[PDB]
């Protein structure tokens, strides 16, 4: 169905930035939310930034004004300014292809290790 | 907000009571007492910690009339249940025969047994008509031996591992002279079938130290309602966790994955991005402000609309409004 390639993560030091980007090739529907998850040790996966092609974004309260995600097509980036502690966590790209209210699908990606420490 | 306080991180954040450590019998304010009695329980309200030691003496119940305290209501004790910490030992060798169990003491949790009791002892239960523990929050005995011993109708306590609650090694436990392991079985008093080989202190199924399967709340159940129920839910951590609300009730297969309204696996209602709602947003801001309106097509998923259609629209494109 739909697969999904992840760039970007790595380690920062506090209130610095990094960009993350993720493209999706297969069967994409018109209607499809795209962007990212995140699950810190050791609590849930909770949603971080998902953009929808119609433009409106979604954002976990933890990351407004500091995390930004954009989409060009079936790509998606994200900008994650003034990165806290809080922030280290893995971070999975994510589709949700919409057909109908009753009918969807998700798929995932492997999932980058962002890390900020003082080292 | 949330701050740190003489080495505690309090405010009004906190679920139930703010953490308060209080003195032990025998320290400070309860200088020279024997034992908790009538007089001094007062001074234990609100407490959620106790650095030092723990008396129950028989002293307590029947009062003292060269100390002038009168006799301990029963009913008092339940100042005890906000306790869940004890630095010292807990030392009881008196309770209401009233009472059948040491309910007071459900929320403890941990005995770290800094100080020990005559030289070794931090949990120590003797000579009560307690027909079980009780203990039902308590997880850690850190340092000190366990003594329950002489209670002639306690069952329950020899299914208790004990070594799974301990913290260091050379650690004891003397469960003796208590009701007969076969006497305790003949009645029935016995752990509950929804219980693992790890234990419990009573008969009911909220009493386990762990579940066989899971857990819903604080109870402890079979099956956590993933194909069929009311509340039906999923399983985080070996615990039954309801599915919210706006997602439809799926038949024969599970109905979401996780708590929120997005990772369901269909929606009751419409769909606005990730998340199933009731409601396509009608004046949700957010910043640059500008109310955006959100129309349901004929497949109830919820697209914004035209930016300049800003009095609502129930069409795409200009012609709905
Ligand atoms: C009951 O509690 C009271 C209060 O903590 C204890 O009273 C103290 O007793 C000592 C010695 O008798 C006195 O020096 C203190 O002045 C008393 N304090 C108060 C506030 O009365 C009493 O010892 C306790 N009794 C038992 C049997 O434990
Ligand atoms: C104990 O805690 C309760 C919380 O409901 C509070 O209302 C009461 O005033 C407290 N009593 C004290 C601190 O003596």
């Amino acid at each position: 169905e739909v697969q999904l390639v992840e760039s970007g993560g790595g380690l920062v030091q506090p209130g610095g930035s990094l960009r993350l980007s993720c493209t999706a090739s297969g069967m994409i529907f018109s209607f499809n939310v795209m962007g990212w998850y995140r699950q810190a040790p050791g609590n849930q996966r909770e949603l971080a930034a998902t953009i929808t092609t119609d433009g409106s974004t979604n954002y976990a309260d933890s990351v407004k004004g500091r995390f930004t995600i954009s989409r060009d097509k079936n790509t998606v980036y994200l900008q994650m300014n003034s990165l806290k502690p809080e922030d280290t966590a893995v971070y999975y790209c994510h589709l949700k292809n919409i057909r109908d209210y009753r009918n969807y699908s998700n798929y995932w990606g492997q999932g980058t290790q962002v890390t900020v420490s003082s080292a | 907000y949330e701050m740190e306080e003489d080495g505690v991180r309090k405010c009004k954040k906190c679920e139930g009571p703010c953490r308060k450590v209080c003195n032990g019998i025998g320290i400070g304010e309860f200088k020279d007492s024997l034992s908790i009695n009538a007089t001094n329980i007062k001074h234990f309200k609100n407490c959620t910690s106790i650095s030092g030691d723990l008396h129950i003496l028989p002293v307590a119940f029947r009062g003292d009339s060269f100390t002038h305290t009168p006799p301990l209501d029963p009913q008092e004790l339940d100042i005890l249940k906000t306790v869940k910490e004890i630095t010292g030992f807990l030392l009881i060798q008196a309770w209401p025969e009233n009472r059948t169990d040491l309910h007071a003491f459900e929320n403890l949790e941990i005995i770290r047994g800094r100080t020990k009791q005559h030289g070794q002892f931090s949990l120590a239960v003797v000579s009560l008509n307690i027909t079980s523990l009780g203990l039902r929050s308590l997880k850690e005995i850190s340092d000190g031996d366990v003594i329950i011993s002489g209670n002639k109708n306690l069952c329950y306590a020899n299914t208790i591992n004990w070594k799974k609650l301990f913290g260091t090694s050379g650690q004891k436990t003397k469960i003796i002279s208590n009701r007969g392991e076969n006497s305790c079985k003949a009645t029935g008093q016995v752990c509950h079938a929804l219980c693992s080989p790890e234990g419990c202190w009573g008969p009911e199924p909220r009493d386990c130290v762990s579940c066989r399967n899971v857990s819903r709340g604080r109870e402890c159940v079979d099956k956590c309602n993933l194909l069929e129920g009311e509340p039906r839910e999923f399983v985080e951590n070996s615990e039954c966790i309801q599915c919210h609300p706006e997602c439809l009730p799926q038949a024969m297969n599970i109905t979401c994955t996780g708590r929120g309204p997005d990772n369901c696996i269909q929606c009751a209602h419409y769909i606005d991005g990730p998340h199933c709602v009731k409601t396509c947003p009608a004046g949700v801001m957010g910043e640059n402000n500008t109310l955006v309106w959100k129309y349901a097509d004929a497949g109830h998923v919820c697209h914004l609309c035209h930016p300049n259609c800003t009095y609502g629209c129930t069409g795409p494109g200009l012609e709905g409004c």
